[PDB]
């Protein structure tokens, strides 16, 4: 009758984890489509008129107007993806809209909520296991440390001078080693000569 | 999909040759009546309960509000061929029209535009051969050139002391006539009295001082004599002078269509489609009387052909008499850039296979 | 430290400074952990399947979910092969099998048409943006699927 | 610099022989410019139409109907030409391929006429830098569009 | 959710990737008129009331209305075409047109659009060889171009005298022509005098 408020949503637990996953599957399958190196871009046009054509996923929901709370969900693990890694961020959004989907069924069958989040959290802990059970352990060595500085500055515009900017990356790095503190390297972008004459100040 | 800004219309190859043809065709048609002395002058009432009451083809299209690009395109035909000289407005407006009118036919049996123009433009070339082929030079010479300009005041309010004004006219212009130049006659009207009081002052520029009872008949006595005075402009540059009363039109006709014989080919038909466009001029004329315009048009290219071209529609007899013994004469300038003005605009008009606009 | 980056054209240089900030954080993430694999829906797979057998092993809804989330790191490479013009299922499928005769190393290559080494194709991630991206997502799936209720009045 | 001093009987001829006098003034540079040229009309983009035709045919997979559409979006230029000059495309254009592959490359269409005609004995070439760029562009815009998969502009 | 509120674009799926064809067909078929000697001019009047007839893809692309995000697209190619050597503007128009109207066809037979990029690319680089290797390297000349000068000026107000001025078009060219600069080339305009007369201060 009149016990919620004028105006007012009350959603029941089959009634909400419904809502839920479509509004996040609905978002990941939306950047999904941005993954890999020929993935899509995706012009941003908000109000004001301001484009924004991005490919990672973290941009797009970043500069999204998000209403349902759900959603905002993924936009967190874009932009904490973002700060943890980097690179990926449109990974751990589709995964999750999966990781959803499949669960759905569990709960259409007759399977308490609760087992499952137990259960993949259980999977999870195996998951991590086995991944870095079988990552190849690299060595301070300045060598391997510009193995992750040039294969990562390549499909970009800056491949073009990845050479220069992986051993600038390594000593920007080699220095805030106090774990590495991303705030300790001030960046600044300025306009002069080109991309070969960049240097890093101590 | 929004190929273009919402709500622009975008008409394209055969869209685009009917709403612009017609368009044209239709203005055309609408101070058609308005033409010879037998004029049917339109009320323009315009929404806000104007009454424009006009026979002139230009001050009617520049008080019809038209949406359409093809109508306005219309309206800068009699907008051009009205500041030159004045008359023939309607004319040259008419002739545009039933250009699109008789292309719109062949594009029927899918004659492609490139195809027409083509022929449109060189038609264009042998009217012009033609005009200067059977035009009558007359001499200055001031009892000529009175004529001349007479003609030229044998229609409008000044027509009433057209005498006064020729003398007027012809002073005006014989004396800044060194290529006499339209810019060295100052027109000085004053209101008050009668047309009759009228003076030529003297001079590398004379000072002609009018006279007009009222507002608007002092200005309209400014304009009838200024073009009195270009026809006069005109037997300074061109001399030449063919019969009206269609007598021209019929010529060229017969002319072009003969022509195409000789042609041949696709093109074969637009020539006479122009040559049969030329006809409208005599025809419409006779309609004006109220007699049969096709038995005229038969009649009337019979004695053509065979007793030299001296034969004219005679409205006021509503039969075919010899235009060069009545007198008719019309300046081959007029009749020169008439068929000029027409074609052209009917070209490029062609050429039009799409409008970007807003709505 | 304080790296200067000064270039010809701001487009250039934007380019520099983002694709650089990259150069770092990986690195970054290297320092509080020295291992990499090969990124390309090998260590996908590779969870998918272990992680099916650690199903079939712990038995009971238990499994049923587990195969479901192992199913669901199978996305990682089908939209690859996806968003290449390679058949997803197919292309995976394809995967799962030379990823037990191969190694773990054996991804799928969105530019040669079909399976192959990565980690001779020179494609490589360190292992914390995958150790994070599976945690990250997880929890959360669990964050909301635990909400029994979203009421707060207007 | 110059001065081409253009008369006119009025001003409505002085004004389209200046638009006029600016069509020649820009074909008169392109012969000129870079050594490398090709007989316009049609025939380049004709002989790419077959050669294309065939590489779909020696590449194999997905990339044969790829390349072999692209030979067919070539074609194009020379069929709306013809459209355009008032001649029937299919024919010209299904001609144009029997003479671009028997009388060599210089065969392309000529609207004036309407008929395959030699382009280079006639003198109808176009810098080849204009091809590479025509071909370039078109091609990343392609590219771009099919690259969309969804957006957001927003009023 | 209720990301984007009203007055809020964003296509996807089918919807749109098809939507820009039809865009950019219109969009090409326009200016596909306005190419070749017999070129159709169109006469674009915009809000303020200007009339401008034209004959030029490019004029026409940057003075025609247009809404829809993919189609400016090929207002761009019309610009790059534009700086870069003049002409054809309206060709790169048609051609990318066509492209797309082709690949939809391998679209609709289930061929993802990075596999038809894919093979616009490797076709390009290719169909710009078979270009390099039949390119008529010549040294300019005039025979050829007084009869693309004379034909270019029968179709309009100037056709009757089409000659005495094509010559006057390839002289003034090849006299100031290097690179030809066009803004050497003034063409004043001045009444008077039939077009007989024009002449070519040298």
């Amino acid at each position: 009758g009149r016990g919620k408020s004028a105006y007012q949503d009350r959603d029941k637990p089959a009634q909400i984890r419904f809502s839920n996953i479509s509004a996040a599957k609905a978002v990941a399958d939306a950047i999904r489509t941005s993954l890999g190196p020929k993935g899509m871009d995706k012009m941003i046009q908000d109000g004001k008129g301001d484009v924004t054509i991005t490919n990672d996923g973290a941009t797009i929901l970043k500069q999204m107007q998000v209403l349902h709370p759900a959603a905002r969900m993924l936009v967190e693990l874009s932009k904490a993806q973002d700060i943890e890694a980097g690179d990926g961020t449109t990974s751990v959004v589709i995964i999750a809209g999966s990781l959803l989907d499949s669960c759905t069924k569990l709960l259409q069958k007759g399977i308490h909520p609760t087992i499952i989040s137990e259960s993949f959290q259980k999977a999870l802990e195996k998951g991590i296991e086995i991944l870095t059970d079988m990552s190849r352990p690299v060595e301070s060595d300045r060598e391997t440390l510009l193995n992750s500085a040039a294969t990562s500055l390549n499909s970009k515009v800056v491949s073009q001078y990845s050479s220069l900017l992986s051993p600038m990356s390594v000593d920007a790095v080699m220095k805030v080693i106090d774990s590495v503190d991303l705030r300790d390297i001030k960046i600044v972008k300025k306009l002069g000569g080109t991309i070969d004459d960049c240097e890093l100040v101590e | 999909v929004l190929v273009l800004s919402q709500n622009t219309k975008r008409e394209s190859g055969r869209k685009v040759q009917s709403g612009n043809i017609n368009a044209a065709k239709t203005i055309a048609d609408i101070i058609r009546t308005c033409l010879g002395p037998k004029s049917m002058m339109k009320m323009l009432l315009d929404p806000m309960g104007g009454i424009v009451m006009t026979n002139d083809g230009n001050a009617i299209l520049r008080e019809i509000q038209v949406q359409h690009p093809a109508a306005k395109s219309m309206i800068e035909i009699s907008r051009t061929q009205d500041e030159e000289v004045g008359d023939g407005t309607t004319s040259v407006i008419i002739l545009a029209g039933e250009m699109l009118s008789v292309a719109e036919h062949f594009l029927e049996q899918q004659m492609h535009p490139t195809v027409v123009i083509s022929a449109y433009r060189k038609a264009l070339d042998d009217m012009i051969s033609t005009l200067k082929k059977i035009s009558i030079p007359v001499d200055s010479n001031r009892d000529t050139m009175l004529n001349i300009i007479n003609s030229s005041i044998t229609t409008k309010v000044i027509s009433r002391w057209s005498s006064l004004a020729c003398n007027i006219a012809l002073d005006a212009v014989k004396t800044v006539q060194f290529i006499d130049i339209k810019k060295y006659a100052r027109v000085e009207k004053i209101p008050g009295g009668i047309i009759e009081d009228s003076c030529v002052l003297r001079p590398k520029a004379c000072t002609i001082l009018l006279r007009g009872a009222s507002k608007e008949i002092l200005s309209e006595v400014e304009r009838n004599l200024q073009d009195a005075m270009q026809v006069c402009r005109n037997v300074l540059l061109d001399p030449q002078l063919v019969p009206g009363g269609g007598a021209s039109e019929m010529a060229v006709a017969h002319a072009l269509t003969e022509k195409s014989k000789a042609m041949t080919g696709v093109e074969q038909w637009p020539y006479r489609a122009v040559a049969q466009a030329l006809e409208v001029i005599p025809r419409t004329l006779i309609q004006n009387c109220g007699a049969s315009t096709i038995r005229l048009l038969t009649s009337l290219r019979a004695k053509h052909t065979q007793e030299c071209e001296t034969w004219g529609v005679n409205g006021e007899t509503g039969t075919l008499v010899d235009m060069k013994e009545l007198g008719i004469w019309e300046p081959l300038a007029v009749k020169l850039q008439t068929y000029k003005t027409a074609v052209e605009t009917a070209v490029l008009l062609l050429r039009i296979d799409d409008i970007v606009s807003g709505h | 430290v304080t790296i200067v980056v000064r270039g010809s054209n701001k487009l250039v240089i934007e380019e520099a400074e983002r694709s650089i900030h990259d150069a770092l954080c990986v690195i970054r993430c290297l320092v509080k952990k020295r291992a990499l694999i090969a990124g390309g829906g090998a260590p996908e797979i590779e969870l998918a399947l272990r992680l099916t057998e650690y199903s079939r092993t712990l038995s009971g809804m238990e499994s049923y979910c587990i195969r479901a989330f192992a199913d669901a790191m199978e996305v990682i490479p089908s939209t690859l092969a996806e968003n290449a013009g390679l058949n997803p299922i197919s292309t995976v499928t394809e995967l799962r099998n030379r990823h037990a005769q191969g190694e773990k190393t054996t991804g799928i290559n969105v530019r040669k048409g079909g399976i192959s080494n990565i980690l001779e194709e020179l494609v490589v991630q360190p292992l914390l943006v995958s150790v994070s991206a599976l945690t990250l997502a997880t929890e959360t799936v669990r964050s909301i699927l635990k909400i029994d209720d979203v009421v707060n009045t207007r | 610099s110059a001065s081409v001093i253009l008369r006119g009987a009025n001003d409505f001829m002085c004004d389209e022989m200046e638009r006029s006098l600016h069509d020649a003034l820009c074909v008169v540079k392109r012969v000129l410019e870079s050594k490398s040229v090709v007989p316009g009309g049609g025939a380049v983009e004709a002989a790419l139409s077959i050669y294309l035709e065939n590489y779909a045919t020696s590449m194999g997979s997905r990339e044969q109907l790829a390349i072999a559409e692209f030979a067919r979006s070539l074609p194009v230029i020379p069929n709306t030409l013809a459209v355009n000059a008032a001649q029937d495309s299919t024919d010209l254009v299904a001609k144009l391929r029997a003479f671009h592959n028997e009388a060599l490359k210089w065969i392309g269409l000529d609207l004036v006429n309407g008929k395959p005609r030699d382009n280079k004995q006639a003198g109808v070439f176009e810098p080849t830098i204009v091809k590479v760029k025509s071909l370039k562009f078109a091609t990343e815009a392609a590219i771009t569009i099919l690259r969309i998969d969804d957006l957001i502009k927003l009023h | 959710e209720g990301p984007l509120s009203v007055f809020g674009d964003r296509s996807t799926g089918e919807a749109i990737r098809s939507q820009n064809v039809m865009a950019a067909a219109s969009i090409a078929n326009i200016v596909k008129s306005s190419l070749g000697p017999v070129g159709l001019d169109k006469m674009l009047v915009d809000d303020i009331g200007d009339v401008t007839i034209t004959n030029d893809g490019a004029t026409i692309l940057k003075l025609l209305e247009v809404e829809h995000p993919a189609a400016k697209v090929l207002c761009e190619l019309a610009d790059l075409q534009d700086k870069e050597v003049g002409d054809g503007t309206t060709s790169v128009v048609i051609i990318a047109a066509e492209l797309l109207k082709n690949a939809d066809e391998l679209v609709k037979q289930k061929i993802h659009p990075t596999s038809v990029i894919s093979g616009y690319r490797l076709a390009c680089k290719e169909a710009v060889r078979y270009i390099s290797e039949n390119l008529i390297i010549n040294t300019l000349g005039r025979d050829c171009l007084i009869n693309a000068a004379k034909t270019s000026m029968s179709s309009k107000v100037i056709g009757i005298n089409g000659d005495f001025f094509a010559n006057l078009v390839v002289d003034a060219v090849l006299a100031i022509k290097y690179r030809y600069p066009v803004n050497s080339i003034n063409v004043l305009k001045a009444h008077g005098r039939s077009q007989m007369e024009s002449m070519l201060i040298n």
